[PDB]
């Protein structure tokens, strides 16, 4: 009998379950509670006393005391499995500094008698469940948004774009404007359940020089939400206002070159000979990429900057907001590849520096 | 000389220092604590506490697919298990049924449709086929599972990923290509139609805006005018080409405060501001600046002629002799149901594209673009676009510059 878990660690939301699955049989936010340890979800309803941590900043782990906490929680709690009897797939950001791939793995083998484990790049795994095994990805969940050129599971180190705008980055510019329309959103809970506007609503037009004129020349784009307090909130030209930021870095000062713009320059960084298919294969990954209406909103802008004789298929899976995790259950349910594992054995003999080779 | 534990202990992967030279190690202190802490009790537990517990090992069932034969490049064997990743749990055979037996879960996900009709996956080489012959099949006649059955050299020795390649790209070789070009049309022809026809309207209803916009025409006329008034005898002319447009901006005024295109704009709005409608009417043209019009067509000639070919195959070859159709290949039970209406819209688009191209080439012939010159054929719109914006820009500059020429006028 046999089994294998897959854990995609992220800035904002941990996301993990088992092998050959449809998605994670568990998910929560990367958050840890310690007094002036209670991790995960029962960590909001425990604010004030325990100050709150985010073991991961922009994709990269920054607090290992806590990070360890999560991986612990993850298993024994939202999985009920207890290591040892399980090979584990962990994930890591493009360009995760060797240092941590070691500190990462160590934690496992040492702290949970994990028999085997491999550490996969976040883009890449994404593009695996899109069928392809080549061409530029746009992972872009909460903390960070990377632009990763790929090619037969092989990312191009010198042509990866890392941009520091994304999830909570946006969940933020919203709260900005909602009160600029006089609202109760400043406090905390009156924020958690407000990124939420963004998730359950919040689309993106195709152009503002043509849709900001549908409430500033109209009154049909509103909508409302039922706040835990009852008092309903009516949202206006909001759903699509913030996400504009990706394309529109500026919105929060962000002097940044934009998401679609980057997929562009990025590619122009790696060789020409692959570009056709790069363009022909824009897979996209979780969070900030799955707002309704960004799929083809991208497509537009990109096909725009891009040449007029270029194939430009711009993918966007069932729920890429699990793209990377999904691909995760694939390259492992996919058995055969099993010769990419690192047995506690191999580890015990060489140690950290082995997670690498 | 060092003391040692009875059971394996949790290793301390450290990075040793080699030369002891003038360190702190070398004075043997290390050796005192050595035995000391051993007799003094200590190590005894340090032993018990960091006892490295055993390590389980399993999987196997999918491991061993390793040991079995494989004539398929890691890449491929891999990019099967990639898209056939939903059929993971199904055995090497369960799955093939579900595929020949064109389920509604397989045909629905193009990822798999597309894959399976990938030239790189279809095309088998002699050098390749050979390797698979001792395990192939013929299905000539065969109308039941158990019939055929001449395994001869057994197929089980191959890696899972290898087997599929066999029972499908090999054993149904003869027709797999067309079988797939068909199932595809089946599954695609729908949207893959609306998609074009619309792509075609964004042309037709911009090429339209140009047809009639007495406005636009007039503006040029106003330029031809000022042109001739400026140009000299040898340079007078009853009409010019679009290639003129882009060099309006260079002609500066005296005090380089004006771009000729400014006056031209100013002039309209203040003598005929009954024409600045072209900058409204003609936007639909901008909505297609980069459209490869010479390949929009061809994509349509591709649509129809593709169907007009799953047709040819149902009758005169490939997709006729239900005999080779591995008993289960429920393609026909699935093709024909739609082959009819499909082809209808196949002849539809044709008509439409006839109706359109000819029209288009006409508007072009007008301004002087030869419907037969790759370049203008497409670089056409862009000059109208370019002009417009160069203009929508001169307009601004002028409408704003005319503001500043009010305050430094009042204050
Ligand atoms: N359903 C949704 N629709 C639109 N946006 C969402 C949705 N869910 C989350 N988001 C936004 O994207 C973020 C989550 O994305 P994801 O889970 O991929 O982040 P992540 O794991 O932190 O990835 P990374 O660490 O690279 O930032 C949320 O914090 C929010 O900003
Ligand atoms: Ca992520």
């Amino acid at each position: 009998e046999t089994t294998a878990l897959v854990c995609d660690n992220g800035s904002g939301l941990v996301k993990a379950g088992f092998a050959g699955d449809d998605a994670p049989r568990a998910v929560f936010p990367s958050i840890v509670g310690r007094p002036r340890s209670y991790v995960g979800d029962e960590a909001q309803s425990k604010r004030g006393i325990l100050t709150l941590k985010y073991p991961i900043e922009h994709g990269i782990i920054t607090n290992w005391d806590d990070m360890e906490k999560i991986w612990h929680h993850t298993f024994y709690n939202e999985l009920r499995v207890a290591p040892e009897e399980h090979p584990t797939l962990l994930t890591e950001a493009p360009l995760n500094p060797k240092a941590n791939r070691e500190k990462m793995t160590q934690i496992m083998f040492e702290t949970f008698n994990v028999p085997a484990m491999y550490v996969a790049i976040q883009a890449v795994l994404s593009l695996y469940a899109s069928g392809r095994t080549t061409g530029i990805v746009l992972d872009s969940g909460d903390g960070v948004t990377h632009n990763v050129p790929i090619y037969e599971g092989y990312a191009l180190p010198h042509a990866i774009m890392r941009l520091d705008l994304a999830g909570r980055d946006l969940t933020d510019y919203l709260m900005k404007i909602l009160t600029e329309r006089g609202y109760s959103f400043v406090t905390t809970a009156e924020r958690e359940i407000v990124r939420d506007i963004k998730e359950k609503l919040c689309y993106v037009a195709l152009d503002f020089e043509n849709e900001m004129a549908t409430a500033a020349s109209s009154s049909s784009l509103e909508k409302s939400y039922e706040l835990p307090d009852g008092q309903v909130i009516t949202i206006g030209n909001e759903r699509f206002r913030c996400p504009e930021t990706l394309f529109q870095p500026s919105f929060i000062g962000m002097e940044s070159a934009g998401i679609h713009e980057t997929t562009y320059n990025s590619i122009m960084k790696c060789d020409i000979d692959i570009r056709k298919d790069l363009y022909a294969n824009n897979v996209m990954s979780g969070g900030t990429t799955m707002y309704p209406g960004i799929a083809d909103r991208m497509q537009k802008e990109i096909t725009a900057l891009a040449p007029s004789t270029m194939k430009i298929k711009i993918i966007a899976p069932p729920e890429r907001k699990y793209s990377v995790w999904i691909g995760g259950s694939i390259l492992a349910s996919l058995s055969t590849f099993q010769q990419m594992w690192i047995t506690k054995q191999e580890y015990d003999e060489a140690g950290p520096s082995i997670v690498h080779r | 000389k060092y003391p040692r534990p009875h059971k394996k202990l949790k290793q301390l992967h450290w990075e040793k220092l080699d030369c002891t030279d003038n360190s702190i190690w070398g004075t043997g202190k290390a050796e005192k604590f050595a035995d000391d802490l051993y007799e003094k009790g200590v190590l005894a537990d340090l032993e018990k506490a960091f006892a490295a517990r055993e390590i389980k090992s399993l999987a196997s069932k999918r491991k061993e697919d390793l040991q079995k034969i494989t004539f398929l490049s890691r890449d491929i064997s891999q990019q099967f298990g990639i898209n056939l990743h939903m059929y993971s749990s199904l055995s090497v055979a369960d799955l093939v049924k579900k595929i020949l037996n064109c389920d509604r879960d397989f045909l629905q996900t193009p990822s798999v449709v597309e894959f399976l009709s990938k030239s790189e996956i279809i095309e088998v080489s002699v050098n390749l086929a050979r390797n698979y012959a001792p395990y192939s099949t013929d299905w000539e006649g065969v109308r039941n599972l158990e019939d055929a059955k001449p395994p001869e050299k057994d197929p089980n020795d191959l890696q899972r990923a290898d087997q599929i390649y066999l029972q499908l790209m090999v054993n149904l070789e003869s027709y797999w290509g067309s079988r797939m070009r068909a199932l595809t049309v089946v599954t695609s022809y729908e949207r893959e139609y609306n998609e074009l026809l619309a792509k075609l309207r964004k042309v037709d209803k911009a090429v339209s805006a140009l047809q009639e916009s007495d406005n636009l025409r007039n503006v040029f006329n106003v330029i031809l005018a000022v042109g001739n008034f400026m140009n000299d005898t040898s340079k007078q002319a009853q009409g010019f080409k679009l290639s003129t447009l882009q060099r309006l901006t260079f002609i500066k005024d005296t005090t380089n405060s004006m771009t000729f295109l400014n006056y031209v704009e100013k002039i309209v709005r203040l003598n005929y501001p009954s024409f600045n409608d072209f900058l409204s009417e003609l936007e639909p043209v901008l909505d297609v600046v980069k459209v490869s019009i010479e390949q929009l067509v061809n994509d349509c000639k591709d649509f129809s002629q593709s169907i007009v070919n799953v047709e040819r195959s149902v009758e005169i070859g490939n997709l006729s002799d239900s005999s080779k159709f591995h008993p289960l290949d429920k393609v026909l039970i699935k093709t024909l149901p739609v082959l009819p209406e499909a082809r209808k819209k196949g002849d539809l688009l044709e008509d439409e594209v006839k109706l359109t191209i000819m029209e288009f080439e006409s508007l072009m012939h007008t301004y002087g673009e030869d419907s037969g010159d790759k370049f203008a054929k497409i670089s056409f719109f862009k000059k109208f676009a370019d002009f417009i914006n160069e203009y929508k820009k001169a307009q601004a500059q002028n409408l704003a510059a005319e503001e500043e020429e009010r305050l430094y006028i009042k204050h």
